């Protein structure tokens, strides 16, 4: 194969997108199953290690072997709160290394444990693999993003990581910068420009405040949440159908796994749809006890169950603002990035809280970090 | 009724493919099945069958798995009430399934003890 361009990579705490630009536009890159996304995911089993979709698909049949959310470990000592509180949900192990984290796995019938920085090396070879199985030419070189708030010690780590997966990474760029790249914003005439990146995907929230003069980037403030997605509104809809369920059948499907599943997995599937529709369906035949579950979901009701959730999205905005001395009327620019923010109410809540100003959203939002990256690879080339 | 619709075709032919499916996992429960049997009744030694037994596991989980993927894809469709045939092959897809799913249970308690 011959020599191919720069790409841009987001290696993301759930799902890693990677991008690339040329032909005077970037194209985000489907993977081998074709999404323009992909598990952070490694699995190791008795014959082999699986990467990306691979890896996600066998999570039900092999959990203690099936490592994601590295990013949340990268960088980090052991004994960081976060990595303490982490370690409780997750059904994998991790283990003090002279006071480093070590994921531990039984792999090929062999105890192993690898660091965070190579978890992640497994992750962004396998994005070095999608760019080059679409491009038909091999790549080397790459920008990846880091969350704003990251340490020198993170960010770091996520270069060793570049590097075991050898990758030359050109530059290691924040996240809101590279969603403020992508729009342009850099690029508008005039003075200085406040943009409020608002980051709902993957599993977190982060809300940055970013002060663009003269081409300069620099970060004024950052809040959020670092456990909060689409996870908790699914399991909002899931907790009204299980009552819904009591009230109609009398019978509780709690306990049994396979029904809670198919609900879960209809219900995700139903919130998508109320991205774009004002009513979703739902027929699930036989999902307890041989009663088939035959109902409906409008996007008010998605929205009322929601409601405390959606809200409390603003206070961070409210943090950030206060943080970056700024007064909301003095945004000149607002930047919608992760999946949770194709939500129509979340959208409207936000807009109004500007007094009606327009959204950056035009960029899918789960793409706009790498759609940044790419563009800034092209530079850098 | 005698109301068919060409709409109706499609769906049928999403269930069809979903039956083809079902029947390739199916095949795969049926060697494990035969293997389990041919262990509890075969001239193992009783010191080597529980290795044996355990050697299943693997892909014991891998054909629920593929079930419940299964049942996932069944579970998107939409079907009116007038489409009567689809909604009649739906449940007994449905069913076929959840009975396969009974047996890799049994599969499950007899493994690994």
């Amino acid at each position: 194969m011959s020599k191919g361009p720069a790409v841009g990579i987001d290696l993301g705490t759930t799902y890693s997108c990677v991008g690339v630009f040329q032909h005077g536009k970037v194209e985000i890159i489907a993977n081998d199953q074709g999404n323009r996304t992909t598990p952070s995911y490694v699995a190791f089993t008795d014959t082999e290690r699986l990467i990306g979709d691979a890896a996600k698909n066998q999570v039900a049949m092999n959990p203690t072997n099936t490592v994601f959310d590295a990013k949340r470990l990268i960088g980090r000592r052991f004994d960081d709160a976060v990595v303490q509180s982490d370690m409780k949900h997750w059904p994998f192990m991790v283990v003090n290394d002279a006071g480093r984290p070590k994921v531990q796995v039984e792999y090929k019938g062999e105890t192993k444990s690898f660091y965070p920085e190579e978890v992640s090396s497994m992750v962004l070879t396998k994005m070095k693999e999608i760019a080059e199985a679409y491009l038909g030419k091999t790549v080397t070189n790459a920008v990846v993003t880091v969350p704003a708030y990251f340490n020198d010690s993170q960010r770091q780590a996520t270069k060793d990581a570049g590097t075991i997966a050898g990758l030359n990474v050109l530059r290691i760029i924040n996240e809101p910068t590279a969603a403020a790249i992508a729009y342009g914003l850099d690029k508008k005439v005039g003075a200085e420009r406040n943009v409020l990146i608002f980051d709902l995907g993957g599993g977190t929230f982060d809300v940055s405040i970013l002060t663009i003069e003269d081409g300069i980037f620099e970060v004024k403030s950052t809040a959020g949440d670092t456990h909060l997605g689409g996870e908790d509104f699914d399991n909002r809809m899931v907790n009204h159908f299980i009552a819904e369920f009591k009230r109609k059948h009398k019978k509780d499907i709690s306990e049994n796994k396979r029904a809670v599943r198919r609900l879960r997995t209809a219900c995700e599937r139903a919130k998508r749809t109320l991205w774009s529709s004002t009513q979703a369906s739902i027929e699930i035949d036989s999902l307890y006890e041989g009663i088939d579950f035959y109902t409906s979901i409008t996007r008010a009701r998605f929205e009322e169950l929601n409601a405390d959730l959606f809200r409390g999205t603003l206070d961070p905005v409210e943090k950030a603002l206060r943080d970056a001395k700024l007064d909301k009327s003095q945004i000149h620019d607002i930047v919608l990035v992760g999946g949770s923010t194709r939500i129509p109410k979340i959208q409207k809540l936000l807009q109004d809280f500007f007094n009606g100003k327009e959204l950056n959203k035009s960029i899918n939002p789960d793409e706009a970090v790498a759609y940044g990256a790419a563009v800034q690879a092209a530079i850098l080339s | 009724l005698g109301s068919n619709s060409p709409q109706e075709e499609v769906e049928l032919k999403k269930l069809k493919h979903l039956e083809k499916s079902v029947e390739k996992i199916a095949d795969q429960l049926e060697e494990l099945n035969k293997e389990l049997t041919g262990i509890q009744q075969g001239f193992l030694p009783k010191d080597l069958q529980a290795e044996a037994l355990c050697k299943l596991d693997r892909r014991v989980k891998a054909t629920i798995e593929q079930f419940m993927k299964i049942l996932e894809e069944i579970d998107t469709l939409i079907l009116p009430e007038n489409f009567k045939d689809s909604r009649l092959k739906r449940k007994g897809l449905v069913k076929k399934v959840q009975a396969f799913l009974a047996e890799c249970d049994t599969v499950e308690q007899n493994i690994c003890q």
